[PDB]
RNA sequence: GAAGAACCUUACCAGGUCUUGACAUCCUUUGACCACUCUAGAGAUAGAGCUUUCCCUUCGGGGACAAAGUGACAGGUGGUGCAUGGUUGUCGUCAGCUCGUGUCGUGAGAUGUUGGGUUAAGUCCCGCAACGAGCGCAACCCUUAUUGUUAGUUGCCAUCAUUUAGUUGGGCACUCUAGCGAGACUGCCGGUGACAAACCGGAGGAAGGUGGGGAUGACGUCAAAUCAUCAUGCCCCUUAUGACCUGGGCUACACACGUGCUACAAUGGGAAGUACAACGAGUCGCUAGACCGCGAGGUCAUGCAAAUCUCUUAAAGCUUCUCUCAGUUCGGAUUGCAGGCUGCAACUCGCCUGCAUGAAGCCGGAAUCGCUAGUAAUCGCGGAUCAGCACGCCGCGGUGAA
C-alpha cells in the first residue's frame, strides 16, 4: 500500500545511463532495499546487496511489481 | 531488602517536600534545573556542609533558602562571597535569585551532618565502634529519645563484607505519629565503598 | 460581572486559608462576592517495579493530587483591582483570573 | 559505550524517527517517563526524599 | 400539594424518589414503568415494600434515576420508598425492621491488587 | 473448614412462586451470571409443564424430587491405613443439592433439538419414576450395603 | 530486565571509514564560531561559495566562541555480585526477638519468655522468684459504607413559564462537588465461663464483634539477583576490545517445555429494531457537524489548555425472524487479488479493510492449577511507554454463582 505511487531513489540513478542504445554493462553496484521496480527497469543486471554481498542478478519483465528485496534473502539455512 | 525510606512514607502527613512549586508545561526544565541546583553545593559541603535547601517560586522570581548549622563560611566575611554565589548560580540560571540563610539549632540532633561525620571519621581510618558509641552518646547527650546506627562493607579494611551497627533508646519506626530523621552516605578510606545510616526519634 | 477566578493547588489547607483571606479582601471596596466552590480534584497514578533487574511480581505506585478550587465575584468596584495586583502570595497555589 | 551516545541524543537528529527518548541524569533506554524525563528507578530515588513536587504515596 | 421525599442508593447508582399520593405507578426519567426499566420481573421485587406497608398502593411515584447498571439502579429504588414510608408513617418503622429494606449495601466492587490478574484470582502456577 | 463450621446462606424466594427452592433451582442452571435466561427458560419449562398434563406446576417438581433424593451414600472412613467406606446418612441440604444436580447436572443428555425440551419434559419424566436420575439413586443404593456388614460398626 | 526492535534503538555481523580523538580540563597562537547552496558518493567526509566577530577600551583585556600544536589525558554495555555500597526477592504479615534490676547454678548459662483458659497474635486473665521495659502485633494514615454545617458554577430542577432540550427567567430544595465535624468503643441486656479473660444470642442502628479493603514487612535464612540504572576495590585494552556511517540480525526452525487468546455451536450463530456505567486523557493533542465511499477512510471545518468541547451513543443486554444437528449459515486459521493509514522507507520485518478460500477442532488420559462472595465465571471501557504498532501490563465498571 503506496497509493502515491512506486518508490524510486535518485541515487540509484547515478552509476550509469548510456546504455540505453548500447549492450548494457555488469557492474551495478547499489543497496538494493527500499526501492520497487517500474518498468524503465527492465533487462538490467544488478548486484544486489544482501547486507554482506552485493550478489548479481540481472533482470526480467515480468520480475517487476516487488522489490529488489526478494533477491537478497538474509536468513542462510544451509 | 524489605525497608523503606521513612521521610517518603511520613511525606504528606507531617512534613512536605522541598520545592513548592505548581507548574505546567514547564515542569521537566525546572525539574532538570533544580536538580543542577542540588549539585552546586558541592563548593558548599566541603566547608559549609549545608543539611536541607526549601526552595518556593514566585512568577519570575526564585526564592530559595538553605539550612545549615555552620554559619560561618556561607555568610563570607561580610557578605561578599555570597554575592558571588548568587553571581554563579545566576550563570547557570539567568533568572533572579535571592538566597537566604537560615540557622539550625541543637545542631547535634541532624541526621544528614551526623552521618557525615562518622564517615569523615571513617575517611581518617578511627575505628568504628567507638566512633559509632561516642556519636551515640554525644547525641544523646544533646537530648534526644533514640539513636540507630548500622555501618556495612568491607569493615575496618578488611575482607569479605560484614554489617553491624548499634542502638540506643527507643525509636518506633513503624508509627506514624513519629517525626523522625534519616540519612545515608558513602564512605571509603582507600577500600571498596562503605556506608553509615542513622537515625533519630523525638516524639511528634 | 466582569470578574472570575480560579484556584489550583496541592494542598487544600492552603487553598481555603488562602481563599478565606482573599474572601476577607473581596468586599473591602467592593460587595457580592461568590464563595469557595469546589472542583472534582483530578488524580493520576502510575507504576514502578520494586527491582532494578528481575521482579515484575511485586510492584509500587505513586499519585498526582491536584485540588482545585474557584471563587467567583459579581458587580465588583474598579478598587479592587489595584487591590488585588497588590495582592501578590502565598506562591504554593497559582491564580487564573478573567474578566 | 555510551558517554558517546548521550553526547548522539543531545543533536537534532537526521531525520524525525530517530529523537527517542532516555533518562537525563542517567541514560537508560527503557521505561522512561516523558513527563518527567526520568527513568523508572531514579524517580523512585527522588521521591522518596521529597525533592519532587506533586507525587506522593498511594493507598485507597 | 405535599409531595413525599425519599432517597436510595445501590451499586454506585443513584436515585431521588419522589412520592405523591397517586393512583400506583411508577415514572422514571419522564417514561413509563417498564420501558426504561427492561424484560426483568423486578416488580413485586420493588413492590415488596408494598406489602408491608400500604398494600398495596395506591401511590404514583415519581423518581429520576442515574449511574450504575440497571439492575442495581433498579434496587435502590426500593429504599426511597421504604425512607418514605417510614416518613409517612412512624408505624411501620417495625415492620421494616422485620423485612430490612433499609441497611444500604454498603458492598461494591473491590479494590484489585497490582500483581495478580483479578482482585482475588492468581495466575497459573506449575509446580514442575 | 479448619477450625469450626461455617455459615450456610439462606436465600431470597422467587419473584413469581415467592420459592426459595425454585430459587435455587435457577441458580444451579446459571452460567457465567446470565440469570434472567435461565430464569425465563425455567418459567418457560413451567409452561410446558402446564399445558401437557397439566396437574400442578409445583407437585410436579416436588415429585421429581421425589423420585431422585437419596438417602445413602458411602464415605471412606478408614482408620488406621484401610479401604472400609461406610454407608452414612446424608446431610438434608446435601441430600436436596444432589437431588438438583442429579436432576439438572445430568440433564445435558437428552440432547432433542428444541432447546428446552432436555428441561421441562426431563423434570416431567422425573415426577413419576423415569428419567435416568431415578435409576442412578437405584444403583448408587445398590452400590452402597456392599460394605453392609464390615462397615456399619463405625 | 524489554511500560512499545523497520533505519535510530545496540552491545551482534559484512563493508566503507577516523585518531589529545565521538566527550571532559588547562596552556599559548588566537579570540568569537557558525549556519546555508553547488559536486562526488552508501556515508563518514572532501573542494568552492556570503562571511565569520567583540557585549570593558583609562590604546593596557577575559569572560560567549571556534581551529592548530603536542603536552596533560579521554574512552571500555571488558572481567570479578565469591572483593563491594546501594537496591530487590523468599520464609511471610510467619509471631517472634531481646534488655535492666532482683534471684538460682562452683561455671558455660537459666528463670522473666514456662503451666491452665482464650485469641488472627509474646492479644489478655489466673497460678508461678520474678518484677518491669523495648523492637515487633495492635493504634494513629488512605479509601469505601450514613449524616450535620459551610459554599452553589462549567453542577442539579423541586415553586412556576419557556424551549428540540434546564434552554433562558429563577432557587440552592433534592443530587453532586469537598472542607470542617458527628458516628461502632464489648457500647447495654440475657445465658455459658473460676466470679477472669473470653464464647453464644438479643435490642438500637447504615454497618456490631479488628464493618469492607489498601499502605505498613522484626531478629534473622539462602556467599539468593544485580559492575548491563548508578557509584565502584583490583586486573586488562588505548592510530584501538575506542569512535562515525550504510546494509543486515536479535523476528531462523529437523524439535521438547512454560504462559495467554480463539473454538469444538441451540442458554447458539445470522438479520432487524431498542436502554442503563466508572476511571482517565487532551495543543501541534481529542474532533462537532456536513459531503462522498463496500470499507479501512478522504475533504471542508466548529468547540477545546477544561464539572462546559471531544474521546464516548459501552458490550452481556431486551422484542421478531432465522437455522434444525451435520464437521454444519458452528468454527476461522491458511492463501491469491484489491486497498486504506503514519513513516524518507512496510522484502527481510507495522496495523487495518474488502473480495475469493475454509483446515483442525463435537469438551481433551496420566497428572496438575486458582478461588470461601460483589468472590469465582462472563462482558466491555480507559491509561503508561507511542509517528506507527498489545491476545501483554496497570486500573475501572455491568451481570452475578455452588
Ligand atoms: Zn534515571
Amino acid at each position: 500500500s503506496l497509493k502515491k505511487g512506486p518508490f524510486v531513489d535518485d541515487h540509484l540513478m547515478k552509476k550509469v545511463e548510456a546504455q540505453q542504445g548500447a549492450e548494457k554493462k555488469k557492474v551495478i553496484k547499489t543497496w538494493s532495499r527500499r526501492s520497487t521496480i517500474f518498468p524503465s527497469f527492465v533487462g538490467f543486471t544488478i548486484a544486489v546487496y544482501d547486507g554482506r554481498k552485493h550478489v548479481p542478478v540481472y533482470i526480467q519483465e515480468d520480475m517487476v511489481g516487488h522489490k529488489l528485496g526478494e533477491f537478497a534473502p538474509t536468513r542462510t539455512y544451509r | 531488602g524489605q525497608k523503606v525510606h521513612p521521610i517518603g512514607m511520613r511525606v504528606g502527613i507531617i512534613r512536605d517536600w522541598d520545592a513548592k512549586w505548581y507548574a505546567e508545561k514547564e515542569y521537566a526544565e525546572f525539574l532538570h534545573e533544580d536538580l543542577r541546583i542540588r549539585k552546586f553545593i558541592a563548593t558548599k559541603l566541603a566547608d559549609a556542609a549545608v543539611s536541607t535547601i526549601e526552595i518556593e517560586r514566585a512568577a519570575n522570581r526564585v526564592n530559595i533558602s538553605i539550612h545549615t548549622a555552620k554559619p560561618g563560611m556561607v555568610i563570607g566575611k561580610g557578605g561578599s562571597e555570597v554575592e558571588n554565589l548568587r553571581k554563579e548560580l545566576n550563570k547557570l540560571t539567568g533568572k533572579r535569585v535571592h538566597i537566604n540563610i537560615v540557622e539550625i539549632k541543637k545542631p547535634d540532633l541532624d541526621a544528614k551532618l551526623v552521618g557525615e561525620g562518622i564517615a569523615r571519621q571513617l575517611e581518617n581510618r578511627v575505628a568504628f565502634r567507638r566512633a559509632q558509641k561516642q556519636a551515640i552518646q554525644r547525641a544523646m547527650r544533646a537530648g534526644a529519645k533514640g539513636i540507630k546506627t548500622q555501618v556495612s562493607g568491607r569493615l575496618n579494611g578488611a575482607d569479605i563484607a560484614r554489617s553491624e551497627g548499634y542502638s540506643e533508646g527507643t525509636v518506633p519506626l513503624h508509627t506514624l505519629r513519629a517525626d523522625i530523621d534519616y540519612a545515608w552516605e558513602e564512605a571509603d578510606t582507600t577500600y571498596g565503598k562503605l556506608g553509615v545510616k542513622v537515625w533519630i526519634y523525638r516524639g511528634e | 460581572q466582569k470578574i472570575r477566578i480560579r484556584l489550583k493547588a496541592y494542598e487544600h489547607r492552603i487553598l481555603d486559608q488562602s481563599a478565606d483571606k482573599i474572601v476577607e479582601t473581596a468586599k473591602r471596596t467592593g460587595a457580592d462576592v461568590s464563595g469557595p466552590i469546589p472542583l472534582p480534584t483530578e488524580r493520576s497514578l502510575y507504576t514502578v517495579i520494586r527491582a532494578t533487574h528481575k521482579y515484575k511480581d511485586s510492584r509500587e505506585q505513586f499519585e498526582m493530587r491536584t485540588h482545585k478550587r474557584l471563587i467567583d465575584i459579581v458587580n465588583p468596584t474598579p478598587k479592587t483591582v489595584d487591590a488585588l495586583m497588590k495582592l501578590d502570595l502565598p506562591s504554593g497555589v497559582n491564580i487564573e483570573i478573567k474578566l | 559505550a555510551k558517554k558517546s551516545m548521550i553526547a548522539k541524543n543531545k543533536r537534532p537528529a537526521k531525520h524525525s524517527t530517530q529523537a527517542y527518548t532516555r533518562c537525563e541524569r542517567c541514560g537508560r533506554p527503557h521505561s522512561v517517563y516523558r513527563k518527567f524525563h526520568l527513568c523508572r528507578i531514579c524517580f523512585r530515588e527522588l521521591a522518596y526524599k521529597g525533592q519532587i513536587p506533586g507525587v506522593k504515596k498511594a493507598s485507597w | 400539594q405535599v409531595q413525599y421525599s425519599g432517597t436510595g442508593r445501590r451499586k454506585n447508582a443513584v436515585a431521588r424518589v419522589r412520592l405523591v399520593p397517586g393512583t400506583g405507578k411508577i415514572t422514571v426519567n419522564k417514561k413509563d414503568v417498564e420501558e426504561y426499566i427492561p424484560h426483568a420481573d423486578l416488580r413485586e421485587v420493588i413492590n415488596q415494600p408494598f406489602g408491608v406497608t400500604e398494600t398495596k398502593g395506591a401511590y404514583d411515584v415519581i423518581v429520576n434515576v442515574n449511574g450504575g447498571g440497571y439492575a442495581g439502579q433498579s434496587g435502590a429504588i426500593r429504599h426511597g420508598i421504604a425512607r418514605a414510608l417510614l416518613q409517612v408513617d412512624p408505624d411501620f418503622r417495625s415492620a421494616l425492621k422485620r423485612a430490612g429494606l433499609l441497611t444500604r449495601d454498603a458492598r461494591m466492587v473491590e479494590r484489585k491488587k497490582p500483581g495478580l490478574k483479578k482482585a482475588r484470582k492468581a495466575s497459573q502456577f506449575s509446580k514442575r | 473448614p479448619r477450625k469450626g463450621p461455617v455459615a450456610k446462606r439462606d436465600v431470597l424466594p422467587d419473584p413469581i412462586y415467592n420459592s426459595k427452592l425454585v430459587t435455587r433451582l435457577i441458580n444451579r442452571v446459571m452460567v457465567d451470571g446470565k440469570r434472567g435466561i435461565a430464569a425465563n427458560i425455567i418459567y418457560n419449562s413451567f409452561d410446558i409443564i402446564k399445558e401437557s398434563t397439566g396437574n400442578d406446576p409445583l407437585e410436579v417438581f416436588e415429585q421429581a424430587m421425589k423420585n431422585v433424593m437419596p438417602v445413602l451414600e458411602v464415605k471412606a472412613r478408614r482408620v488406621g491405613g484401610s479401604n472400609y467406606q461406610v454407608p452414612v446418612e446424608v446431610r438434608p441440604e446435601r441430600r436436596t443439592t444432589l437431588g438438583l444436580r442429579w436432576v439438572v447436572n445430568y440433564a445435558r443428555l437428552r440432547g432433542e433439538h428444541t432447546m428446552e425440551e432436555r428441561l421441562a419434559k426431563e423434570i416431567m419424566d422425573a415426577a413419576n419414576n423415569t428419567g435416568a436420575s431415578v435409576k442412578k439413586r437405584e444403583d448408587t443404593h445398590k452400590m452402597a450395603d456392599a460394605n453392609r456388614a464390615f462397615a456399619h460398626y463405625r
